[PDB]
DNA sequence: GCCTTGACCTTCCCCTTGCTGGAAGGTTTAACCTGTGTGCAGTCTGACGCGGCG
């Protein structure tokens, strides 16, 4: 449990949903990082990614 | 200090043994209440308003 | 404006009775690294005029 | 207030000493219902002053009438607590350790001095290797490095009239054998036979630290440590917040393990326990 | 990046070379990553994490 | 080349301000060394006037009083 | 002795016989190395007369007199 | 050949620098030694010990013996306590009574009496009164040993050579430095009398052209040796029987010394075995490990062997009461000591058990009352319990912000109250000039107004002179003219205040 | 406005019985049990230094 909660609260993915306008929500939803866990980072990266 | 010291020697009237912390209206803010909201423990008295 | 204690509070007093006048100091910040250095064996020190 | 310039120098062990007000024994910092400091740990008022405006641990002095009394029920001066940023204090060791700096960045200007590696230099402080002090008779020579099993060839060879250890002070007891000046005139005059590269360039080195040593007053044994200062505590506060919670400079816990094992060592050192655990308990010292 | 084995290759960075360094990888959901290469003389290289 | 020839200065503080302070501070402290306030970063540090424009009228006025005792 | 030994035949506690011996009405048993109060039986008779005493209602400074007289 | 080992992987360590790896590569040089390494060691031990305490026969010079320690067990009128049941306590080869007791030590206070006046017979070492001496230390020997009070015993002889050995360093540090002394002749000399200034023009018969120089200093030379010969008038006896004797129990000791370490190295590997068991991670590792050698130190301080149990699980327990004390005592900024800390354990031992049940964390007055004790105590732990928060933790969810920015010091001052009290002293002094200078002053006084200290009714009165209760009137007339609607209102503003 | 003059209030501290409760702090148990690690960290990267190795 305690893994889980820290996991759904704490990470750097569990972002406060954004109640603007429903585009905000649904696209909020629909997105895709590249960043996290198994991921990247800005100065591990260059432009052809 | 003597100088409110002195003060209170005039008039006489003190604080009580209890203070304020009473919440306010930030600066500047200004509004409208439309809700309230209280939670309370478990085994403790709920007061009149509560 | 940022660090010195006696200035900011004698020039406050000072405008308040229709003075436009200074006062420095020294910042504290300074003396911060001083003790941080000395703290590491380091016999740092200030030579009189 | 005013002055001109800056000046800059290794401490010596007298000078932090005077720097200071009072040793530290232990790790306390305060009471789990009383939040209060204890004597002799982190936060003694007695060692860095009172925590308000003119008033003690227990409230014996207050309102300026006992201006430089100290409450003997604890020991506190009366001030100000604005010396909370400045009186910091000290610490008494139970064997040396290295400043880090002086050895591991790049060039050691220790063994670069020495003309030693660095690894031996490691291979000493770990605890793996002796080393001369200095050879007594013809045979060994300075800064030779020896195993503990030809150690022990050596010594079955002669036993008491050499001079050769493992560890730290060591390295004290060394520095402070040589000398800057004649070896100065040695390298000045050596650089004169083959002014080739390798040659200058680290007689060249080599020299200019020498003298720069000569000159400043400096002394090298003082790049190690009997001693440490303690900073004051409200560059590494202990602070609650609204919630009740306190929270922690990390520094904090740098400093409070560092004390366990020193006195924790003369707890072993008032029973003259096998080596062993002395030299992993130094080794633990020294990484701390 | 998925997972499995992967092949790639460098633009000689000895540039003194000049000259192609392929190399392979492997990637696990979990677990140790190992790496095949060439260097420039001509020999197998091999390091695994 | 540039960077070096800002660390390789005749005072160290603004040379302790930006790159690899680690090394300055162990060269300087063995030496015995002294800064002596003539640029202008050192003087901000601290807070004193700049040895310039507005300034220099006053920093004159000094190294003359470093001369006239 | 050991103390709860005593005190739980006795029927007293260690708090209330350390009471009566600073009221300095019972003979003082002695302590070890360690720490521990050594009873004896003497101690044990006094404290049961130092009991008894008050039960009959002898105050503690008259059921003190009866352990006096105990030693007499 | 394990140090062949370190020899090898030394030779290409990797530049390694972890202790761990370094000690665990020590301790795993010498290997365990079972089921007769702890009975053998503990008899070598026994060889040891058992030679100092034929050793503590016979001592002239520690007169102050047993004999004279249960004068004192017994000097105020009784003892049950422990200092017996280290005392004579004859093994079979337990508060002893009076009569046992004053049994035991009739033979040994015979042999005490019979012994002195026989060393006299012609000789100290006298076959007749040596072997009386035998005697006495052989009937001491089936007898135990006594506890650390003999230390002192032991000790009450090392204050002898403390002093008699540091007196000839003493005497040395006036003689072998300063002038030129030989040492193949000092020594041989030293010992040949060692009682009177015989050997001095004996040593001198070479002549020797730095001797006759024996001058300036000679008056602290000699009162040097007039130390040493008080020393002689004091003990009584010219040692070298005794110190025959700090031998015997100098070997003796460091048997043991020698010993025991081998069941040190013994069982190093339970140690981290019991360690890494309790390395949750509380604290970290390696000062456990230390922890738990001092453990086993004082598991084999205290051994019986002749339980015929293993070494191991005596020890063992002893190691975890060590570590369950340390990580209690350490571990927290916060000392908690030791009895909050089981009952937190308890609890939570408890709260697991009541959600595994009730498919829930559990209500207070629950747990409590299963745990026998009121809501209060409860609810104050749970205030308690919880650690410190790390000030340089991230608020930010990047390298945006720490948490050390977002606080304030709301201890120091306010620069407008600094000058709403100055403008307040102005306007309180100025009243005060407007009324007459000895009640303002006395008020001043009073107050403590541009003072550092306060008085009183009589202080200031009998300070002035004797009046109390016209005082008082005196100070409420000063309220009169004071009060006064044409003065207040330069102070009205100040009733906020 | 100087002296009291006696009589009155209020507060703080200390003191008597017969213990009780609670905190904070100490020292010993005999079936036994012997070599981590433990999840990192995904390899940025170009100049410039420097150490061994030719
Ligand atoms: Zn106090």
């Amino acid at each position: 449990s305690a893994a889980v909660k820290e996991f759904f609260g704490s990470s750097q993915l569990s972002q406060f949903m954004d109640q603007n306008n429903p585009l905000s929500e649904i696209t909020h939803k629909r997105r895709i990082s590249a960043l996290g866990p198994g991921g990247l980072t800005r100065e591990r990266a260059g432009f052809e990614v | 200090t003597p100088e409110e010291k002195l003060l209170r020697a005039i008039f006489g009237e003190k604080a009580s043994d209890v203070k304020d912390s009473s919440l306010r209206v930030p600066n500047g803010v200004s509004g409208t209440v439309i809700d309230v909201q209280v939670f309370t423990r478990d085994g403790v008295e709920k007061d009149k308003r509560a | 404006k940022s660090d010195d204690v006696n200035g900011r509070t004698k020039m406050y007093k000072n405008i308040v009775d229709g003075n436009h006048q200074m006062e420095p100091g020294m910042p504290e910040s300074f003396n911060v690294l001083l003790k941080e250095i000395r703290s590491l064996g380091i016999n740092i020190e200030l030579e009189d005029e | 207030e005013e002055f001109d310039a800056i000046k800059i120098a290794l401490a010596s062990p007298d000078m932090i000493r005077s720097w200071s007000f009072g040793e530290v024994k232990k790790p306390e910092t305060i009471n789990y219902r009383t939040f209060k400091p204890e004597r002799d740990g982190l936060f003694c008022a007695r060692i860095f002053g009172p925590v308000k405006d003119y008033e003690c641990l227990c409230g014996k002095y207050k309102r300026l009438k006992h201006r430089g009394v100290i409450c003997e029920k604890c020991g506190v001066e009366v001030t100000q607590t604005k010396v909370r940023r400045e009186r910091m204090g000290h610490i008494e060791l139970a064997s040396p350790t290295a400043h880090i700096w002086f050895l591991k960045s790049l060039p050691s200007r220790i063994g670069l001095l020495l003309d030693m590696p660095l690894r031996d230099i490691e291979r000493v402080l770990y605890f793996e290797s002796y080393v001369v002090i200095e050879g007594g008779m013809t045979n060994l020579e300075r800064q030779q490095i020896l195993t503990e099993e030809q150690y022990l060839d050596a010594l079955e060879e002669f036993g008491d009239e050499f001079d050769a250890k493992m560890g730290a002070e060591a390295i004290q007891a060394l520095l402070k054998s040589m000398d800057l000046e004649q070896e100065c005139e040695q390298l000045r005059e050596e650089l004169n036979e083959t002014n080739s590269e390798t040659k200058r360039k680290k007689l060249t080195k080599r020299i200019k630290l020498l003298e720069a040593f000569v000159q400043s007053g400096n002394k090298p044994e003082w790049m190690i440590l009997t001693v440490l200062p303690v900073l004051p505590p409200d560059l590494r506060p202990l602070v609650p917040l609204d919630g009740g919670r306190f929270a922690t400079s990390d520094l904090n816990d740098l400093y409070r393990r560092v004390i366990n094992r020193n006195n924790r060592l003369k707890r072993l050192l008032d029973l003259a326990a096998p080596d062993i655990i002395v030299r992993n308990e130094k080794r633990m010292l020294q990484e701390a | 990046r998925s997972p499995g084995v992967f092949f790639d290759s460098d633009k000689g960075k000895t540039h003194s070379s000049g000259k192609v360094l392929y190399n392979a990888r492997i990637i696990p959901y979990r677990g140790s990553w190992l790496d095949f290469e060439f260097d420039p003389k001509d020999n197998l290289f091999v390091r695994i994490d | 080349g540039i960077t070096k020839a800002s660390l390789a200065t005749e005072s160290f503080i603004s040379a302790a301000s930006f790159q690899e302070t680690t090394r300055v501070l162990t060269e300087a402290a063995v030496a015995g060394k002294r800064d002596e306030l003539r640029g202008l970063k050192e003087n901000v540090i601290v807070g004193r006037l700049i040895p310039a424009g507005t300034g220099y009228a006053y920093h004159q006025d000094r190294m003359r009083r470093r001369a006239a005792g | 002795m050991n103390i709860s030994d005593v005190a739980k035949i006795t029927g007293l506690t260690s708090k209330a016989i350390r009471f009566y011996e600073e009221k300095g009405l019972v003979t003082p048993p002695m302590r070890s190395e360690n720490g521990y109060r050594t009873y004896t039986q003497q101690h044990l008779n006094e404290l049961t007369l130092l009991r008894q005493a008050r039960q009959v209602g002898f105050n503690l400074e008259e059921s003190g007199e009866l352990v006096n007289l105990f030693n007499d | 050949a394990a140090a062949q080992v370190l020899s090898s992987v030394e030779s290409e360590i990797g530049r390694t620098t972890d202790p761990v790896r370094m000690y665990m590569r020590e301790m795993g040089t010498v290997e365990l030694l079972t089921r007769e390494g702890e009975i053998d060691i503990a008899k070598r031990i026994e060889d040891g010990i058992n030679q100092v305490q034929c050793s503590v026969a016979e001592y002239p010079e520690a007169i102050t013996y047993l004999l004279e320690q249960y004068d004192r067990v017994e000097a105020e009128e009784a003892r049950l306590s422990d200092l017996i049941t280290g005392f004579v306590d004859p093994n079979a080869e337990n508060s002893i009574d009076p009569e046992l007791a004053r049994e035991k030590f009739a033979e040994l206070r015979a042999q005490y009496v019979v012994t002195r006046d026989t060393i006299k017979a012609k000789g100290r070492s006298h076959a007749t009164a040596q072997e009386e001496i035998l005697k006495l230390s052989e009937v001491f020997k089936q007898f135990r040993l006594v506890p650390k009070q003999f230390d002192y015993l032991v000790n009450s002889m090392r204050v002898m050579m403390d002093r008699v050995r540091t007196q000839e360093r003493l005497i040395m540090k006036l003689c072998v430095e300063q002038c030129k002394m030989p040492k193949k002749n000092f020594i041989t000399l030293f010992t040949g009398n060692e009682t009177s200034d015989t050997w001095f023009n004996a040593a001198i018969a070479m002549n020797k052209p730095w001797s006759e120089k024996l001058h300036d200093v000679s008056e602290e030379v000699h009162r040097a040796l007039q130390k040493l010969q008080q020393i002689e008038e004091e003990t009584g006896l010219t040692i070298e029987q005794v110190k025959d004797i700090n031998r015997r129990m100098s070997i003796g000791e460091a048997k043991a010394r020698r010993a025991k370490k081998e069941m040190v190295e013994a069982n190093l590997r339970l140690v981290i075995s019991i360690a890494k068991k309790y390395t949750n991670r509380g604290l970290q590792f390696l000062d456990l490990i230390q922890e738990g050698n001092i453990g086993l130190m004082k598991a084999v301080d205290k051994f019986e062997y002749r339980r015929g149990y293993k070494f191991s699980t005596y020890a063992t327990w002893w190691i975890r009461q060590a570590i369950t004390r340390s990580i209690a005592d350490q571990a927290r900024t916060i000392r908690i000591p030791v009895h909050m800390i089981e009952t937190i354990n308890k609890l939570n031992r408890i709260s697991r058990q009541m959600l595994q049940e009730m498919g829930r964390e559990p209500t207070p007055e629950e747990l409590a009352e299963r745990m026998l004790m009121p809501e209060d105590k409860i609810r104050k732990v749970l205030k308690i319990a919880k650690e410190p928060i790390s000030m340089e933790t991230p608020i930010g969810d990047d390298e945006d912000s720490h948490l050390g920015d977002f606080i304030e010091d709301t201890t120091l001052e306010l620069p407008l109250d600094s000058a709403t009290t100055e403008s307040l002293r102005a306007a309180t002094h100025d009243v005060l000039a407007g009324l007459t200078a000895r009640e303002a002053k006395v008020l001043r006084m009073r107050f403590g107004i541009d003072m550092n200290t306060d008085y009183t009714l009589e202080e200031v009165g009998k300070q002035f002179d004797v009046t109390r209760e016209r005082i008082r009137q005196i100070e409420a007339k000063a309220l009169r003219k004071l009060r006064h609607p044409s003065r207040s209102e330069v102070l009205r503003s100040f009733l906020d205040d």
